[PDB]
């Protein structure tokens, strides 16, 4: 009722009590607007990158400084922000609010949240511009991030602070992924251990609103929504809000990182971002480099990533860890732009468009998908149980193009045929159905050691809902040993190697 | 009352420079006038130079203008007459009909740089129009309030297409039409007139179904750049005020990019890579997002699309193809085999041909309807190669299936009464997803080849079997 | 029995050639676009570098 | 001459603005041409016109609105420069009864370099024309000519 | 060459060699003199002034001129326009090319795309 | 040849020499198969995708990628190794164990292993 | 060292503007090297030069005169 009327009343008291200490050593003019960017004369006593406020509403931020005048670019359409006006300084480097309130609610790149669920209950405001932590807070990487794809944490592993990119085609699903990793991650937050939750960060850059909108109804279908924060900054608005939108996001991520808590992120996906980089730098002259992304625009992405690491116990063991998505042209992996994300994450998860042409989604390129610092931090079950499946995936591929011939071969390639074309079809996954690596565990298991073999090739998709309804109800206390233990011990193997060969028995 | 009233100073071409006295300013994207001999010459003013100048671009031919001229504003962005009266009136990006059907009394007169609706209005689940064409809702599915990429050159079907686009809407959801023809050839915005009123969706003397915005091709690129948002102001209208479900056509959005890279390349800004403007994903934008479903209403957009050089990395395909919810191609090798409307069912995908919305077994039809056709396809050499020997009963059947499917997407068309004289036959959703789930059991494999050509549904299809065994014997 | 055996083994080979054809045909289309883009964008570069040394 | 031998110059207008010519000459000459099939087509007749070429036509028009200070888009063109050829073409035209049933009929021609349709100016043109008689040098040599 | 054609009423031969340093030396001199650069590099007075200086070499009635105009094209490229402007000022045009001559056969015509005028 | 020895640039130059027949054959390959070579270059060929194969070395770096320990191979047991596969010494050995090797010591071990597991 | 060890110093000059030193230095010694062959031509000597490589001195030249404000080509 009349409440945020109460509430606003109390701002209307705290806009009253600011225009009694309203003196701002800063206004200045707007000499000239255009190429949406203001020019602004006056300003004496600014910084670099200081938040300006002009007499509509639109934000801007002081990009650069000269005798005689201050370059300022917007943060919004141009139309409002009008010749003549007046140039209030807030005072501020751009800051973001950032704080375990904004769980759930859905901001634009500068803590406004868009969702109308009142304001945020901020506990914080943090730069956008953070240097990056330096090498000695650093540790390298062993704790998981199960993303409950089936392929993914068998063969390229993600662990907290390691930079890993999804990497691929338009319409390929791209999105997928990190959508069910953030939904996998509701085994941990509906936990109690704090080290073991995992805080998703989803930062839509150059979507389309009805895009978020479904994105946020998904979120709140599965309820993901008491650990999300989104920041969208969709192709409506304008290109500095782009810019500015996953800086500020990583700054969101930051405040979780310092905290001790674990926190991923998503950027999605900053080849948008690459796109309002080079609108922002070829409407300030600034000359262009190789295909017109300006000289520069290896940097804005290192500056980004950068700001995920995994901490060491002098800072408090928090983490951050990003999954930058990049819209590459046609398969390609040696344009500008993703070949200067590949040179910063630690690896990639090549979404080639030709298997999900072909419907095996995720479509992840084995032979191409590779991580650095994965193996490292895999679960140890799985890294038990699944040492020969990326060489037997090589092997596989080897024999790839030596079998579209026809000829007919000996026995060994064609039982390593059989055995690959049951892991073809094994690795595929429906939409939003995570499976926990307690479940991975025995559907690679039957994978490895020749069991499937005698099953024909359709029955395999059904097999694994039935293998696992089949583990539910007999061998919960294989599963629970999974779950505690992360390994498998001999006695585990050979329980684990009759709960098979009971089912595949039949 | 209290003019603004300043002085152009000078003309570049379809860059106009106009100084104003001091303290008087209009902000950018505002309408400016210039009375002449001739009628009025409209300004957009674009990019402020500081001085008191402001530099615009020009939405009417540029000869002639002394420069001294006095400069009327308007203060608001370009007017738009909108409503009931621009039913079937021909609108310039100006405001003014050029059907020489006299002065529209329409009732508002709209801005047209809008926001777009904020993020707590856009719709949360899309749900699936019901076009009406039956190989639309079946395979590539129109999203309700989404983008809609139809391929293809002309004369293949696609103006009798978008006009049985029109009837359909008009009868199934009751909503209207603006069309807009960016860079429309002149010549043949003319004919698509003539036959709009022959069609019946244009009537001079009752209610017509459509407002016609054509941006020709012989005004200045600030024109162009513009008439799209009047076609999607007029929709907006229509959409937020009186609550329908709108269509949207516009041809051809390749054409608006054009009008964006020779805008933003007269400005003096620096072209970007290939040679578009580098405003082009924003720019983009603000014609997309503009384009979406709150809970009032929605307004859905079918859109043209000329690939440039037939090439798919090219920026202007390569942006629109990051908005469109699903594509329709109208090929040349299916009206090649007399089939009406030509939707080529392999290649137009949808991004919402997806159980989870449009159920499950709407999804398990689609699904088998794409995997017939396509071992058909994969057949149809062999076919021609080896005959109908090698067909086990495993894949005969699967041809004469194939056959039937292809013959029954033909549909008779509500706009083809004076073309073929058979009467159109609206098909519903739920009477099409039932029939081609019958068919793909196998319920009418006794039924000949030829009683599946141009039929409504299932129905029709009994009739004209029983009619086909009638004149047998 | 050797003339259809050399038939049928020339078939395969020629069946192996054209799709073979038509898979590097599609990675030479991705090069030829590439290579159009980064030529109209590496001369339009050249082009406006110039309109901006001026006096 | 090839027109007097034939006779046809009888009923024919050329304007040459040949490559002697400055500029503008070659930038005004399809206008000027144009305004002289609109004599025609406003009088209840028949005039088909034909440019030749609108290369070197643009040409003309790249060098005006380079040496002008004009900026540059693709291939060192101007930017309005579709906007010169769009208010060309579109004076043909095939009027009304009511107006006395007069047409102009536009046969431009664009010289394309090493078969080409990707260049700047014949994209133009084909997004605004009726279509091709796109003719090749290497059906020329099997001798089927035209 | 304008001076033996009318005031002396006689044949003149003119073997120019070359015609592309003409317009090259336009280049090496039109980017200094603040002119806008246009396409690839060359200047952009290319058609005006290869036509004023492919104009006064014809045939008047005052007397006959048969210009020999060897045209140098880089790197091959006939789609450079500072040779292909020279393509709609030539009569007869003997089009050499390199893929001949790495045959060996000499002179490297190409039988082809040297076509003419004459040839009626 | 005055640097490193006569031997190693003989060996050296006879690889370079393979393997740039192999990268001018390659469009041969690709279009139509390995079939159509003459029988000289098919051996040709194949000696090459054998030393291909053979440049494989495991790093004592790259541990995790591969699972095998590294290797630092000498140098003079390379030029042998090189030279020995030059002179046909081993051109019935199936490619795959030429793969992420050491020496031409480790080649026939491994060889030895594949032939154990194939049998 | 090479032209030592097969004793060719009897009869050459090296002129090396090296990477290490300024731009206008590989802009300008194979000019003062054309000079140090004209004094051998001109007084009915015959001397070889090689000059090497070319790129390098149209690097610097465009170093020259794109540090000078020219509008390049
Ligand atoms: N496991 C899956 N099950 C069902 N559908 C899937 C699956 N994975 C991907 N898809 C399909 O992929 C389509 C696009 O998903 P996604 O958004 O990830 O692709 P994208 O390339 O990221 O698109 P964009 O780049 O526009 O976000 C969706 O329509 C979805 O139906």
């Amino acid at each position: 009722k009349a409440q945020p009327t109460e509430v606003s009343s109390i701002l209307e008291e705290r806009i009253k009590g600011v225009s009694d200490e309203a003196n701002l050593n800063e206004t200045g003019r707007v000499l000239a607007v255009g190429d949406g960017i203001a020019r602004v004369f006056g300003l004496n006593n600014i910084q670099a990158e200081e938040l300006v406020e002009f007499s509509s509403g639109v934000k801007g931020m002081a990009l650069n400084l000269e005798p005689g005048q201050v370059g300022i670019v917007l943060f919004g359409s141009d139309r409002l922000v009008k010749e003549g006006e007046l140039v209030k300084r807030t005072g501020n480097i751009v800051d973001v609010p950032v704080g375990p309130g904004l769980l759930g609610r859905v901001v634009d790149a500068l803590g406004n949240p868009i969702d109308g669920k009142g304001p945020i209950d901020a506990a914080g405001r943090s730069r956008a511009q953070v240097k990056a932590p330096g090498i000695l807070p650093r540790r390298s990487v062993h704790e998981p991030v199960q993303t409950g794809l089936k392929a993914v944490d068998a063969l390229v592993p993600i662990g907290r602070g390691q930079r890993e990119l999804i990497i691929g085609d338009r319409q390929t699903g791209k999105t997928a992924v990190a959508l069910d990793t953030i939904l996998n991650q509701k085994r941990w937050n509906n936990g109690s251990d704090e080290s073991k939750k995992l805080y998703c960060v989803y930062v839509a850059v150059g979507q389309k609103r009805s895009t978020v909108a479904q994105l946020v109804q998904t979120l709140e279908q599965h309820d993901a929504m008491k650990y999300s924060i989104i920041v969208a900054a969709t192709a409506s608005e304008a290109a500095p809000l782009q810019y500015l939108a996953p800086f500020t996001a990583a700054s969101i991520g930051e405040w979780f990182r310092d905290n001790g808590k674990h926190a991923l992120i998503v950027y999605d996906d900053l080849s948008k971002q690459a796109v309002a980089y080079r609108q922002l730098s070829l409407l300030l002259r600034r000359p262009p480099g190789r295909e017109a992304y300006p000289g520069d625009v290896f940097y804005l992405h290192s500056r980004l990533l950068e700001r995920a690491a995994k901490l060491s116990e002098k800072e408090g063991s928090g983490s951050l860890t990003a999954l930058p998505v990049i819209e590459t042209q046609g398969g390609d992996v040696s344009a500008y732009i993703p070949t200067n994300v590949i040179s910063i994450t630690d690896g990639q998860i090549f979404l080639e468009a030709e298997l999900f042409y072909k419907g095996i989604r995720p479509a992840i390129n084995v032979g191409l998908s590779v991580s650095r610092v994965g193996s490292a931090a895999q679960v140890k079950a799985l890294k038990q149980v699944a040492g020969s499946l990326k060489l037997f995936l090589a092997q596989y591929r080897e024999v790839a193009a030596f079998a579209q011939f026809g000829s007919d071969l000996d026995a060994s390639t064609k039982q390593t045929l059989v055995r690959g074309e049951r892991l073809t079809q094994l690795l595929k996954q429906n939409q939003y159905s995570p499976l926990a690596t307690e479940e991975q565990v025995p559907l690679i298991y039957a994978g490895v050691n020749g069991h499937l073999d005698g099953i024909e090739l359709s029955r395999i998709g059904e097999f694994e809902s039935s293998f696992l309804s089949y583990l539910k109800s007999n061998h919960n206390e294989l599963l629970t040993e999974i779950r505690e233990k992360g390994e498998l011990s001999k006695e585990l193997l050979a329980s684990l190697k009759s709960a098979t060969e009971s089912f595949v028995a039949t | 009352s209290t003019p603004i009233t300043g002085k152009v100073t000078a003309v570049i071409g379809a860059i106009v420079d106009v100084h104003f006295e001091q303290s008087e300013l209009p902000a950018i994207l505002n309408a400016l006038e210039i009375k002449t001999p001739q009628g009025k010459l409209v300004l957009e003013v674009a990019q402020h130079l500081g001085e008191n100048t402001v530099r615009t671009i020009a939405m009417d031919g540029t000869e002639g203008l002394v420069r001294g001229e006095k400069v009327l504003d308007t203060g608001g962005p370009i007017s738009v007459p909108v409503g009931r009266e621009t039913l079937g009136r021909i609108i310039n990006v100006i405001g003014e009909p050029i059907d020489e059907r006299g002065p529209i009394k329409s009732k508002l007169r709209k801005p047209i740089h809008a926001d777009p609706p904020s993020f707590a209005e856009q719709s949360t689940s899309a749900e699936i129009l019901e076009t009406g064409i039956k190989v639309v809702d079946l395979l590539a599915p129109y999203a309700r309030g989404g983008k809609i990429g139809l391929f293809g050159g002309a004369g293949v079907g696609k103006t009798v297409f978008i006009q049985e686009l029109i009837n359909n809407i008009a009868k199934a959801h009751g909503g209207f039409s603006v069309f807009t023809g960016v860079g429309e050839r002149t010549r043949e915005g003319n004919d698509l007139y003539r036959e709009m009123k022959e069609t019946g969706v244009i009537n001079l003397e009752g209610e017509s179904k459509v407002a016609l915005v054509f941006g020709q091709m012989n005004e200045p690129p600030g024109a162009r750049a513009r008439v799209a948002l009047t076609g999607l102001t007029i929709a907006e209208y229509f959409r937020d005020e009186e609550g329908q479900d709108v269509l949207l056509f516009i041809d051809n959005i390749f054409r608006f990019t054009q009008a964006g890279s020779e805008v933003s390349a007269l400005l003096g800004r620096i072209p970007s890579a290939v040679g578009y403007q580098p405003t082009l994903a924003t720019d983009m934008g603000l014609l997309q997002e503009r384009i979406t479903t709150t809970k009032k209403g929605s307004v859905t957009s079918v859109q043209a699309v000329y690939v440039p050089a037939d090439d798919l990395t090219d920026p202007a395909p390569a942006t629109t193809f990051a908005h469109l919810d699903a594509t329709t191609v109208l090929s040349r090798g299916i009206s090649e085999l007399g089939i009406y409307p030509a939707v080529d069912p392999l290649d137009s995908k949808s991004r919402l041909l997806d159980a989870a919305v449009v159920g499950q077994e709407h999804y398990d039809v689609a699904s088998k309807v794409q995997e017939t056709l396509q071992t058909y396809k994969s057949l149809q050499d062999i076919i021609a190669i080896l005959g109908m020997d090698e067909l086990s009963e495993q894949d005969k059947l699967t041809v004469e299936r194939a056959r039937k499917i292809q013959r029954f997407l033909s549909q008779p068309f509500a706009v083809a009464e004076v073309f073929t004289g058979i009467p159109g036959k609206l098909v519903r959703l739920k009477d099409t997803v039932a029939s081609f789930k019958a068919v793909l059991e196998g319920k009418y494999d006794n039924i000949p080849e030829h009683a599946f050509y141009m039929v409504g549904g299932i129905e029709d299809v009994v009739a004209k079997a029983e009619k086909l065994a009638a004149e047998a014997n | 029995q050797g003339y259809a055996a050399e038939i049928s083994a020339r078939r395969n080979a020629m069946d192996n050639a054209s799709k073979n054809a038509g898979d590097m045909i599609n990675r030479y289309s991705i090069l030829y676009n590439r290579t159009r883009q980064a030529v109209i964008t590496n001369e339009l570069v050249d082009i406006i570098t110039g309109a901006s040394s001026l006096g």
